[PDB]
């Protein structure tokens, strides 16, 4: 049958702090590979499973940047979402993330994900065709109509079926035994 | 800054007792906008009541207009509460038949 | 893979 | 000028009917007066006519003996008697208004015409319908239901409990000599959906109180 | 006691519509026109040959001459769509004579043969000792057919019901002509064949 | 004499509500024809004269969008003017937009509005030119140069001498009996 | 800096047309329509994609996305029959860009092929050292037309000249198209044909 | 009551330079920017210049860059429109028309309202009598008629045995062929029966060169 | 006729 691959992004705000917190869980299929905790002394994408760590300099490096700079936008989020909401420095709020894409068996392309929540209500999330944005509420309208005009629309959808499917498909066959199991 | 509201109340109609007409009270010139206003049978609060829709004038100061159907007769006595963020107690202002 | 940019609200 | 029609409706043959056309705008007593009715599908018929005073009546042969029309002067009605009805009188009856006054045989044309009313005669009594399915084709395939021998009007045919629409196709029933109506209604797949989708027809007749679920199927 | 319209006559709008009204001697007798869309009563429309009413428009002009009395309206519009019955009086008859009408298309859909598909009696019906063969005609235009049943290269009258078209939901005409057998009737001839004519050209099945 | 078209836009914060209350009033010279009520249970943009419904769903749909966006960006206006003047979460503010045009006697154009008021005090302003900004105060300066960067002087004196004027020439024909009156 | 119009559109009277204006990101850009009819200018009917004009009705409605800019015209009227130009603005060129137009025709006639006849260069031309085809066309409906040369199988440019569709009496339209040759040119080759094409069947001489 | 008055045009030759202006009213005419838009007669439009209100800068199609120059006269209310070295293809009306939005710093907007226009059609001009031949029916059981090459100006009118043939016959537009003169032919077709008994005379007449020609036609 | 986007402070 199917695969999939899936990235879960949480990040809290603690009020009183500098920087809020920030945890990255990355799975393969329900096998988690990879970990970024904020909290972590190492301040790096850690490996979780026996089959990534082989990825060598150029990829941890690589998805360090990538949310490292996934948490810099979390952080300028939450004090823009503040101020969508109403609400007050003294709050503590959570934002969660989680984009992914579907392969086949023939290491085709299935489906893709994005979905946004700001204090586990849905904000905005990706629909099935990856060119509209939906709106759960009105604070994640006025981030849609600020997505549609810079096509966020597009260059989300390229990393779905650009590196997202090319990482998953590299993945599968890195860890074929583990992977592959029952 | 706040502007504290003007309160005239008048019939849509000159009154004619037995006849129906129409109780406005006209709320202008208050800052901001949240205003409760009431119209008034006898002290009682005339439940049909709506209002006209937020608009402003020149200076950036709200204006509104509540009514209600309403038949005058000589002992009835109809008036306007109107009571504002500027206004410590509730303003009452009460139709008059030549005002 | 972690996407390459990410968008702010 | 007005003409309008009543007493039409559902009778049974060998009763007698009485049609009614009432008229004003126009000096009644003055111009003639016909009865024209049209078969259900097909064109419109002369049936009888009056001069302006009553003293003929002009019969087309189809209901002569069987029809008598009349006119009443004081009342500004107009009349047409039905004696032994029969399925074809089945037809509407419009009634209409001779151009030129004192015309001694209907041989002007004759506007306005009115609304008309509507008689049909029927062996009625409402019945349950039978339902067959109409195979597949053994491309494109299609199939459908048979709706036979239901009374009265109408029938409603959903396929899937109303889940399938697309290339859903209901057709108007047919009213055989026996009087029941006979409908199909059917719907156009693939010739792929044969072997992969069930496929049933729900037709539901609420004058009988009757449901029927009938699943279609090749060979 | 005879005068003959064509069945339907189909026009592009805005062009010059012709119904025509033949009859022996039509030319000698007063010919009228009434006109019918769904729903209502007859209006006159023509009068004694060629003359309109008050509210009659002057596009729609009449004619009768010889043996061919013939209705034209200049500039059809779409809402001429209705059907047109010709009206005379037989002197030597005492029988006024309409048409057999006729349906004026103005069409604003392209002109389409219709799907014919063809059931044979379904085998429960068999076992209740009846045999319906359903003939299926959809998504013609404009909305005027006529159904032929064969037997073996051999005409079929009785036992034979046809419905009228009605609008599909796509504004297509379709209708469904049935004919009724006795179970042997169906097993006695090797086959049976459904005619449908639409514009001149003859579709089977 | 001449004629007018004036669209009133008022957005208040209710804080400790996630978004704030909205009330659009549209005047034809003196006669309003269009509502939109954020607590009314329409969500759409409803008609108030008797000329103005004859405008089929085509001008509803599209009425309804511009406003809802309206109210959307006035969303993030009063979040944004909150932290241009150091402001908090517990206060009520107002946000006030008045747009419009004036036609004359021939249909022709005579003169274009916006105006801005934050509070009832004059924000940012729109001069005759519609190629200037005035800004009130500082506050409008940083949306005054911002607005600049967009060339907003021209996307606002295109909707003044377009769809403005053609509106309200639109109207003044579709409810010709109402608008001419004395 | 290139938009393309369809060259001609026939509609029936009270349907729904449809001109179209591509463009390589025209959604991005602000298209407008003007309508121009015989010794007219042009008039604004739709500005910025969508809007409409003052005196404009709202039969007549825009749009423009990703590629395609779509100017739809609801129950055509006859007073529709015109040429319609799009207008866009390359930012990237500094040219105002209208596209080729569209001759909308609202039919009142039916549609009819054109009647092609060729005449050879007349002997006392040949005498005069020169050659001159003549190529007429008439009898067709809408009045758009094109016509190509074949001089042995192989078409022919230079020394073409045709005229722009006009009405006839009838009101069909009809245009000619002239062919200059050197009498050797003439002798060179062993046939010529006119090829006028008109509602994408083509006629031939 | 935006009113736009195109004039100056007219019938030169080329290599002359000619100058049109259009005369506007019912606007500040000052804030607005204004347009040449010339259009080929059976052809699309196709813009020629622009200018803004002031007459700041001057923007150019580029097919006729260097030869035209816009300007306005903001006192005078009117635009005009510069043509130097008129060619061929010059030939082509020219209408002017009024930026909708005001204070525009380039082209970018649409045009409303559109002046009438005027037109320049420019050739080599010079009176010239028609030829006639005659173009000779088909031999198979049949069209004839006459060819009138080479005039100028127009028009010619033909009739057939002095006006007694009407019964048949058609005459087709004028081209201008590419040396400047127009050319027409006319036609006239009959059963292919009785062509022998049948006189057949076209009547081509050109008054504005004062020419008459009665040209007969027949077979092979 | 209402603006069909609007500007951000």
């Amino acid at each position: 049958g199917s695969h999939s691959m899936r990235y879960f992004f949480t990040s809290v705000s603690r009020p009183g702090r500098g920087e809020p917190r920030f945890i990255a869980v990355g799975y393969v299929d329900d096998t988690q590979f990879v970990r970024f905790d904020s909290d972590a002394a190492s301040q790096k994408m850690e490996p979780r499973a026996p089959w990534i760590e082989q990825e060598g300099p150029e990829y941890w490096d690589q998805e360090t940047r990538n949310m490292k700079a996934h948490s810099q936008t979390d952080r300028a989020n939450l004090g823009t979402l503040r101020g969508y909401y109403n609400q007050s420095e003294d709050g503590s709020h959570t934002i969660q993330i989680m984009y992914g894409c579907d392969v086949g068996p023939d290491g085709r392309f299935l489906r893709g994900y994005r979905q946004d929540a700001y204090d586990g209500k849905d904000y905005i999330a990706l629909n099935e065709d990856l060119r509209s944005w939906t709106a759960a509420d009105m604070a994640a309208q006025i981030t849609k109509r600020k997505w549609e005009a810079v096509h966020a629309a597009e260059q989300r959808r390229v990393y779905l079926e650009g590196r997202c499917v090319d990482g998953l498909r590299r993945y599968l066959e890195n860890g074929k035994e583990t992977l592959q199991r029952t | 800054i706040q502007r504290t509201p003007k309160i005239q109340v008048y019939s849509r109609h000159p009154a004619e007792n037995g006849k129906s007409n129409f109780l406005n009270c006209y709320v202008s010139g208050f800052h901001p906008s949240d205003i409760e206003v009431d119209l008034l049978k006898n002290g009682e609060r005339i439940e049909k009541v709506e209002h006209s829709d937020l608009s402003f004038s020149k200076d950036w100061s709200f204006y509104l207009l509540y009514y209600t159907e309403f038949t005058p007769t000589e002992k009835d006595e109809y008036a306007c509460r109107v009571n504002h963020v500027t206004l410590s107690q509730p303003k009452i202002v009460k139709w008059d038949r030549d005002m | 893979v972690t996407e390459h940019d990410t968008l702010l609200y | 000028v007005q003409l309008q029609e009543s007493g039409g409706g559902v009778v049974q043959p060998g009763g007698s009917l009485r049609l009614s056309c009432a008229a004003s705008g126009f000096n009644f007593s003055n111009y003639g007066m016909h009865w024209v009715r049209q078969t259900p599908g097909k064109g419109l018929e002369w049936v009888a006519s009056i001069p302006y005073d009553g003293s003929h009546q002009w019969h087309a042969d189809s209901v002569k003996g069987r029809f008598t029309i009349s006119r009443d002067n004081s009342k500004n009605t107009l009349y047409l008697q039905i004696n032994s009805l029969r399925p074809e009188d089945t037809a509407m009856y419009y009634c209409s208004k001779a151009r030129i006054s004192y015309l001694s045989a209907p041989a002007w044309w004759f506007d306005p015409w009115g609304q008309g009313t509507l008689v049909t005669v029927s062996s009625a009594s409402t019945k349950g319908p039978s339902v067959f399915p109409l195979a597949p084709s053994s491309g494109t395939a299609a199939l459908g239901c048979l709706v036979k021998d239901y009374f009265p009007e109408p029938v409603t045919v959903s396929w899937n409990s109303g889940a399938l629409t697309s290339g859903v196709h209901t057709f108007p029933a047919v009213l055989q000599s026996s009087g029941l109506y006979s409908l199909s209604s059917v719907v156009t797949v693939p010739s792929s959906s044969l072997g992969t989708q069930t496929y049933i027809c729900n037709v539901n007749h609420k004058p009988s109180n009757t449901k029927v679920d009938k699943r279609v199927e090749p060979k | 006691s005879v005068s003959t319209q064509p069945p339907s006559v189909s026009v592009a709008p805005g062009q010059t519509a012709r119904i025509t009204c033949g009859g022996n001697n039509i030319g000698s007798k007063s010919v009228h026109w009434y006109r019918q869309k769904p729903g209502q009563a007859p209006v006159l429309v023509v009068y004694d040959n060629n003359a309109r009413p008050s509210g009659i428009p002057e596009r729609i002009s009449g004619s009768n001459f010889a043996n061919t009395a013939t209705l034209t309206i200049s500039r059809v519009e779409a809402g001429d769509e209705a059907d047109y019955y010709c009206h005379v009086w037989d002197s030597s008859s005492d029988h006024v004579v309409f048409g057999g009408g006729t349906k004026l298309t103005v069409l604003g859909q392209p002109k389409a043969a219709p799907s014919v598909t063809l059931f044979p009696p379904s085998s429960e019906e068999l076992q209740a000792n009846k045999a319906t063969l359903v003939c299926l005609i959809s998504d013609f235009y404009p909305g005027a057919v006529t159904v032929a049943w064969k037997a073996d290269s051999s005409p079929v009258k009785a036992g034979v019901e046809t419905t009228t078209p009605s609008k599909q939901s796509n504004n297509k005409y379709a209708a469904s002509s049935y004919l009724s057998l006795t179970p042997e009737q169906w097993k006695s001839h090797r086959s049976y064949s459904c005619q449908v004519t639409h514009e001149g050209s003859t579709v089977e099945k």
